[PDB]
């Protein structure tokens, strides 16, 4: 559920990205714990950011960040989304 | 159990600021208050440090010329009174966010509420600072 980017459906990765680029949470440290996780299971070399500092071009929408997830890791031999 | 933790009155000019101040908050001091910033926080009261800085950064959210300079994912967190994330090679580990800064130590007697007092630091800059 929680532990690799593999247990998330693609939708259910969109409704993480989602709540973190909307600040939905209850508190900051709350937040800051989402980034965390997120940057683990993406294991992207640019870490958090993908969310908050994009390079030129670079769809920062959730979808947006949900998209170039799944192209890094595809690109990069590594194992997505379930299903 | 802490002074930060006690009421006070926001003091102090800032000083004006271009689209490069976030960058500044990984340099030398920090970066200073912004004026503009200083002019909507002066001689209001707050309950505690943490209490002033939510209002900066609610009042940075709220700020044309400072808010331009942030992604709409920083906006929603600042929009909260949250502290903005930097960018990654300035965070250390847990702290990840800008810190709010006393250029006088208020354990040596610096101003907790004067905001010619105040810097913004990223987390690497910050630790640095009190290392020596
Ligand atoms: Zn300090």
């Amino acid at each position: 559920l929680k532990h690799s980017i593999s247990d998330y459906t693609e939708a259910e990765f969109l409704q993480l990205v989602t709540t973190i680029c909307n600040a939905d949470t209850s508190s900051e440290e709350e937040l800051a714990k989402l980034v965390t996780h997120f940057e683990e299971m993406t294991e992207h070399p640019s870490g958090s950011d993908l969310i908050y500092y994009p390079k030129e071009g670079d769809d920062d929408s959730p979808s947006g960040i949900v998209n170039t997830v799944k192209q890094w890791r595809a690109a990069n031999g590594k194992s997505g989304f379930k299903q | 159990e802490s002074k930060r933790n006690k009421p006070g009155k926001a003091t102090g000019k800032g000083k004006p600021v271009g689209d490069k101040w976030l960058d500044d908050a990984g340099k030398d001091s920090g970066a200073p208050i912004p004026d503009r910033i200083a002019d909507k926080l002066r001689d209001k009261e707050f309950k505690s440090f943490d209490d002033f800085r939510k209002a900066v950064w609610e009042e940075v959210s709220k700020d044309p010329e400072l808010s331009k300079n942030l992604n709409p994912s920083n906006k929603s967190s600042v929009s909260k009174g949250y502290s903005p994330f930097t960018p990654k090679n300035q965070q250390v580990g847990g702290r990840k966010v800008y810190e709010l800064h006393h250029d006088k130590p208020i354990s040596q007697g610096g101003e907790v509420y004067d905001m010619d007092n105040i810097r913004v630091t990223t987390p690497k800059r910050h630790i640095d600072i009190h290392r020596g």
